[PDB]
């Protein structure tokens, strides 16, 4: 199968909502060692976000059921083991994408825009690992998520305008990392507010291609800030 | 349970 | 696992929208010989319907795309091959539940209501096979679907009030079989209208538990009849 | 557009 066939397969699988097939096809593209187009970047990201996102959603449902269940071993055992099964799937999926990013995508990125895109992804999948990790493993995933986000953040601040959707989307997810993983609401709020303020200060730089994503992300920044500051 | 919102998976580049 | 643990696993999987797990759990319950409760029949039906329904939906999308792909043979060939992969999964799944029904559920059903429930399922999954079958294979699946629906229909008419959700839902699916599979709109419309009319005539038999399902199915009968009278 | 069919779970 040549790359052109794998990409067409990924597109068909997306249309059919067969995200395992979609992710398998884009993993195969990536493992052939050549750099991705913008479209192929989005196919890879959409595929793996749907695959991991199903487990993240399932995990929250099961964890919520455990918390409403009588607190004894016979009533809790199945939910605990089932949650752990979902966690191991999530870890396998995240380890999969993180290997692709570290071995192929990041070292070979040809422009700061794609490099930031991939480092943001690396921070994301280490964040999803951190959502369910524990012990020494969690300290490692939290550290690696922070490092990838911060490196992407430094590059974006040197190379991208504050209205750039990748820079805004990075700042949004980095702020979520601070709030949800590091339990540091002050830095999270300060990062989210600054990202919004810097984009609206340079609103005249927002172009047609970016308008939809950048204004959506700006709204999510405000949505998060109201949610986060409602903990008074 | 409401959670924080994060970035969409597909971004214009 | 005990039966009680499998049922608990099925309910967790349903909440988590993990329908492969849900179906595997209820398959195990079925194969462990016994007769199912009312809730277990619904868990089994919900699980396999979601598993097969994913493929039916995917099949319709890929089929559509194949149609629009005029003048590009490699795209067309890929769409064909991927459609056939989806069809093969659908066939695996239908044959799986058809074997559970034929080997365990139907021969051991104690009550006529349970027996109608399973026989309707048998008609349903042979109908789904028929949707993608071809040649002499279609002749077998279509014939097996019709016979299962017919036997369920005979039992339901003598054992159930015409407002009974299972009797109404069987008539709905049998009428869809006649219309979409057997290309017989008169039989389909006659069955759908008669089911609707007999339910209305004895509307005073509709109890609180059945109200939601029975009135929905009555509306679906009307919705179908409206559709089927455009393309008469 | 397709024909509608019965919901997968039913009151029994």
């Amino acid at each position: 199968m040549d790359k052109s066939e794998l990409v067409q397969k990924a597109k068909l699988a997306e249309q059919a909502e067969r995200y395992d097939d979609m992710a398998a096809a884009m993993k195969a593209v990536t493992e052939q060692g050549h750099e991705l187009s913008n479209e192929e970047r989005n196919l890879l990201s959409v595929a793996y976000k749907n695959v991991v996102g199903a487990r993240r959603s399932s995990w929250r449902v099961i964890s919520s059921i455990e918390q409403k269940t009588e607190r004894n071993e016979k009533k809790q055992q199945m939910g605990k083991e089932y949650r752990e099964k979902i966690e191991a799937e999530l870890q396998d999926i995240c380890n999969d994408v993180l290997e692709l990013l570290d071995k192929y995508l990041i070292p070979n990125a040809t422009q700061p825009e794609s490099k930031v895109f991939y480092l943001k992804m690396k921070g994301d999948y280490f964040r999803y690992l951190s959502e369910v990790a524990s012990g020494d493993n969690k300290q490692t995933t939290v550290s690696n998520s922070q490092q990838a986000y911060q490196e992407a953040f430094e590059i974006s601040k040197k190379e991208m305008q504050p209205t750039h959707p990748i820079r805004l989307g990075l700042a949004l997810n980095f702020s979520v990392f601070y709030y949800e993983i590091l339990n540091s609401p002050e830095k999270a709020c300060s990062l989210a507010k600054t990202a919004f303020d810097e984009a609206i200060a340079e609103l005249d730089t927002l172009n047609e291609e970016s308008y939809k994503d950048s204004t959506l992300i700006m709204q999510l920044l405000r949505d998060n800030l109201t949610l986060w500051t409602s903990e008074n | 349970g409401v959670t924080s919102s994060s970035c969409p998976a597909d971004l214009t580049q």
